[PDB]
């Protein structure tokens, strides 16, 4: 029924494997760039 | 007699935990837009700046510190008498097309 | 430049709002499922055959033979649920947010959903097994019910007596076409939403706080996409036929009907709405319905503030619509006995009071507490 | 002139990568 | 407005920012952001989950009632 | 060579004679198109560091244009620098020198500031020597060294509703390349 | 311009002598 | 320092950026496929054709 079993499950070991590389390098880059806003801090100075 | 709910549901609405008045979280539309447009100097530019802090906390995923919260109180209802104008003056157009 | 322009204005620098969560990413991954149903269905196409002597052979052709075939066709049939999870996402946001206060750009969602709704219905009578013969003969016979053309209307479809080879190979050929309509659509959809511009979850115009989408949008839809992707390759590579029906590895025979006859995980909710009603006609009528009153949503609108966010029995009411549609799911799920019945009967009106009665009430309350 | 070590860099990219690819 | 330049008057604001490269890419996340979340968690919990727990409720329910109904009586 | 590089781009203002013509690439695309009012390329100077880089005067629509072509005269300068250009950029300089020292008070302040800075008085002749030891090498090694994949220090004031995001005048600060 | 300070030297030095150039900013001298 | 004289020399320019990723991609195949394998058949040890091919062949 199902031939592809094993190397599908290898397919799967490398997937979560490679995700588990990736999502954290990706979710640095976001948080690296979105930094700027992140940080950032609002001054209001109306005149009188 | 139940400003008390006014009171609770005020709080439990939130939006003063952001440092926003009531008449900041208003749906704009023709007639609110048109009151916001009128409004003078100072009160535009005040919203303005409260509203671009409560998008920023709103980002930040944060509230402000507990005594900067809007107190039931101290909540200006800074727009209505502007906003109802702009509405009797549409009313009126209306009115006076009806006929 | 004047493509450049366009892409520019869509994409690169696209003054967004600030404050944007990750309820927004959903649309760029349905494009991404969109895109992932066009490619790997068009590899399936390579190899895929259209006649009820072949079909079946062809998909497990294509399975077992097929270098990499295999991938493709889960990725096809786990991706198809993929689409549905992200829209049901995609039309919750707008409910909860207000959103539909972009009345076109919603409109014209309501169109995606019923089209993909379609798309998908005719795609899983191609494989030609049990669930799939079984699962049009049961849901097109509904169209029966319609007062004076309906019988008429349903062998036209079919183009005979029954579902056969004539509507199989229709099928594929809507199939294949009408995701490319979807598409048209949807970039009709997003052209709405430039005029209107794009909301935030405050539900107060973020004008005064702008940001480009590039690079800050363009970096977190990467990152909602890889997360999509893990979903997908989840479920394609550790659990292929875990939303499927074992019933479709069954080839077709129209003279044995399986026992628990049923639509896919995604039409359930409606399928439930359905089994509610017992007249055939208003059984239909109401399955319709269902989807449709997402039209009338803009119109029910009664609140003053825009955004759920700050509106605690609008939100308690959403999340009870929520899990009201959940209740349906698996009722739908279930067969039709007690006490199924009685619970889908309940949660079936529930369904509509909610939208149609108590969020407007809802509204109109909150509005009363705030001197609105 | 400037663009020559540039160039010859994306020449080896696209050498590389082609070769990488299949 | 849709061009930066044309979508609204802004008065009297200044806005600091700070380099990317400058700045730590998860500043405090576990130390502030663990109680932050959990405070979401509190805000949002009561609205959130009571119909999910009803749904568990009729859930498990009519699955034994179900199962009650299925088999034998006297 | 920093003075040389910052000759190159120059500085604009609207009263300025030549216009479209101008050499400075900005100032040309800034005349013709009429992007700014003014633009003044600077290195101020303090004794361990200071500030390499340029000011201009715009129309609210026109901060995201001024900026593309300011940068990108950096990024070009830093990359691709002509011997030409190079020396116009040096000529420029050896007339500001000779024009700036006219007058007692321009050269009691050379003197004056020169000792406090330099630690001694610097002859015409020792500037027209490194002035002519810049050819085009040195200028692209130098503006590449200080300007390229920089963070830089912007400051704006006014209708600034179109000035760039600070990771899109970072991703300007190198090339594509 | 404000006060007594700033405003000094602004009263004219001399009848006024237009100057425009290839280069130098347009200036009006005294 | 370490990552510095990375940036310095490797990827500063745009142009080795993309030769550095490129041959760091050709190496980190062979590498990683090499090591999930080994991982994989270490996990399933014994139980594929591999490890029972000697078995049943001769030749
Ligand atoms: C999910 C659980 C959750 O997070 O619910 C609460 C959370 C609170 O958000 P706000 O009201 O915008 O305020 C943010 C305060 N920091 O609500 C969220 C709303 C998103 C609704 C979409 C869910 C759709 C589910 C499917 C239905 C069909
Ligand atoms: C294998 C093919 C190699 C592709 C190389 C493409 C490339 O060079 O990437 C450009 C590179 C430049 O961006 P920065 O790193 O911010 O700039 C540094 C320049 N000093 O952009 C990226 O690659 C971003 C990667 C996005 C995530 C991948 C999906
Ligand atoms: C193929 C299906 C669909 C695609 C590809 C799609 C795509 C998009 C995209 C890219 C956006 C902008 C990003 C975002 O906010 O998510 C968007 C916004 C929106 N879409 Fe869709 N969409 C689809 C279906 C639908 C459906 C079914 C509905 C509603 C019935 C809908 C309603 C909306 C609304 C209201 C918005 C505005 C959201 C906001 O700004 O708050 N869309 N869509
Ligand atoms: C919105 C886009 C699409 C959706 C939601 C969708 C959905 C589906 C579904 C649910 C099936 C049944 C899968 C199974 O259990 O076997 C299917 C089958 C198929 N689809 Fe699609 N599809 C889409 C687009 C396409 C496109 C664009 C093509 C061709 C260009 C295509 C070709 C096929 C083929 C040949 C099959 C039969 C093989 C199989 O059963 O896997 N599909 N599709
Ligand atoms: C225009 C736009 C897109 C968007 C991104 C990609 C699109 O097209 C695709 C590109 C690649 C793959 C799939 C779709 C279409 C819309 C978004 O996500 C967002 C997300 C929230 C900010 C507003 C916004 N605006």
């Amino acid at each position: 029924a199902e031939p592809e079993h094993d190397h599908r499950k290898r397919m799967g070991l490398k997937m979560l494997l490679m995700m588990g590389l990736l999502l954290p390098l990706v979710y640095a880059m976001k948080r690296h760039k979105w930094s700027v806003l992140k940080s950032r801090k609002l001054a209001y100075r109306p005149p009188k | 007699w139940l400003e008390g709910i006014r009171k609770w549901y005020y709080n439990a609405a939130g939006f003063n935990k952001l440092g926003l008045m009531r008449d900041d979280t208003i749906h704009e539309n023709d007639d609110v837009k048109e009151a916001i447009r009128r409004l003078p100097e100072n009160l535009y530019n005040d919203r303005v700046f409260r509203i671009k802090r409560a998008l920023d906390l709103s980002m930040r995923q944060q509230i402000l510190p507990k005594e900067q919260w809007t107190k039931y109180e101290e909540d200006k209802s800074y727009l209505e008498p502007y906003l109802k104008e702009v509405i009797r003056e549409r009313k009126e157009r209306e009115e006076w097309a009806k006929k | 430049h004047p493509l450049m322009k366009i892409v520019n204005n869509a994409f690169i620098d696209l003054p967004a709002p600030s404050n944007i969560s990750s309820w927004w990413n959903f649309g760029s991954l349905l494009g991404i499922c969109l895109i992932l149903q066009i490619l790997t269905g068009l590899f399936l196409a390579m190899h895929y055959t259209s006649d009820t002597t072949t079909a079946f052979s062809s998909v497990t052709h294509i399975c077992r033979d097929v270098n990499y075939g295999w991938i493709i066709r889960y990725m096809h049939a786990n991706g198809a649920s993929m689409f549905f999870i992200c829209l049901y996402m995609h039309v919750g946001r707008g409910l909860y947010y207000g959103s539909y206060t972009f009345l076109e750009t919603w409109n014209i969602g309501v169109i995606l959903l019923l089209t993909v709704m379609a798309t998908a219905f005719m795609g899983y009578v191609l494989p030609w097994g049990q669930m799939s013969f079984w699962g049009a003969t049961v849901i097109t016979n509904l169209l029966s019910a319609i007062p004076y053309i309906g019988t008429n209307l349903v062998e036209w479809i079919w183009g005979g007596f029954s579902v056969d080879k004539a509507t199989l190979t229709r099928f594929f050929a809507f199939h294949f076409i009408l995701p490319f309509i979807i598409m048209a659509i949807a970039m009709v959809h997003l052209l709405f939403l430039h005029e209107t511009g794009s909301n935030n979850p405050t539900g107060i115009s973020s004008d005064v706080d702008k940001i480009p989408f590039h690079p800050y949008y363009t970096i977190k839809d990467i990152l909602g996409a890889l997360l999509l992707i893990l979903a997908l390759m989840l479920l394609v590579l550790f659990a292929p036929d875990l939303l499927g029906d074992p019933d479709n590895y069954t080839p077709a025979n129209p003279l044995n009907t399986p026992p628990h006859i049923k639509p896919e995980w995604y039409f359930l909710f409606a399928y439930a709405i359905l089994r509610s009603i017992p007249n055939k006609l208003g059984g239909v009528l109401a399955l319709a319905f269902s989807i449709l009153i997402l039209a009338l949503i803009p119109l029910l609108h009664t609140s003053k503030q825009r955004s759920m966010m700050f509106r605690p029995l609008s939100q308690c009411l959403f999340w009870a619509l929520v899990a009201d549609l959940l209740t349906l799911t698996w009722i739908g799920g279930q067969p039709v006995e007690h006490p199924y019945i009685t619970i889908g009967q309940l949660a079936s009106v529930l369904y509509f009071l909610l939208i149609l009665v108590l969020m407007p009430t809802a509204g109109t309350i909150e509005n009363k507490l705030l001197k609105w | 002139r400037n663009w020559v070590p540039t160039a010859q860099l994306w020449g080896a990219v696209g050498a590389v990568g082609l070769v990488s690819a299949t | 407005g849709r061009q930066f330049g044309h979508l609204t008057r802004v008065r009297h604001v200044i806005t600091y920012s700070l380099s990317p490269f400058e700045q730590r890419a998860f500043p405090h996340y576990f130390s502030k952001g663990i109680p932050n979340v959990l405070r979401r968690t509190r805000a949002c919990i009561l609205r959130v989950a009571p119909p999910f727990v009803a749904f568990y409720l009729v859930y498990t329910w009519g699955t034994q009632e179900f199962e009650k109904s299925k088999r034998k009586n006297p | 060579a920093l003075q040389v590089a910052n000759a190159i781009i120059g500085h604009y203002d609207c009263t300025y004679g030549g216009g479209a013509h101008l050499s400075s690439p900005l100032a040309s695309i800034a005349a013709t198109n009429k992007l700014c009012q003014s633009f003044q390329t600077f290195n101020i100077c303090y004794a361990d560091t200071g500030l390499l880089g340029a000011h201009f005067v715009c129309d609210h629509m026109s901060i995201d244009d001024m900026m593309f072509v300011l940068q990108g005269q950096w990024m070009r300068l830093c990359t691709s620098a002509t011997e030409s250009e190079v020396l116009r950029g040096k000529n420029l300089l050896r007339n500001a020198l000779v024009s700036h020292l006219d007058g007692t008070t321009p050269v009691c302040e050379d003197i004056g500031r020169s000792l406090l800075t330099y630690g001694r008085r610097i002859p015409l002749a020792e500037w027209e020597s490194r002035i002519a030891e810049v050819d085009a090498r040195v200028v692209r090694e130098v503006c590449s060294k200080y300007f390229y994949d920089q963070c830089p220090a912007v400051a704006g004031f006014g209708p600034i509703e179109q000035l760039p995001d600070y990771n899109r005048i970072r991703s300007g600060m190198f090339w594509l390349r | 311009v404000l006060c007594r300070e700033s405003l000094r030297g602004q009263a004219a030095g001399r009848p006024l002598v237009a100057s425009v150039s290839l280069n130098v900013p347009a200036s009006v001298r005294y | 320092t370490l990552t510095a004289r990375l940036y310095s020399l490797l990827f500063r320019r745009t142009s080795t950026f993309a030769l550095t990723i490129v041959v760091g991609a050709l190496f980190f195949e062979r590498a990683f496929d090499q090591g999930a394998d080994a991982i994989y058949e270490h996990i399933n040890e014994g139980k594929l054709w591999k490890h029972i091919k000697h078995k049943y062949e001769n030749k």
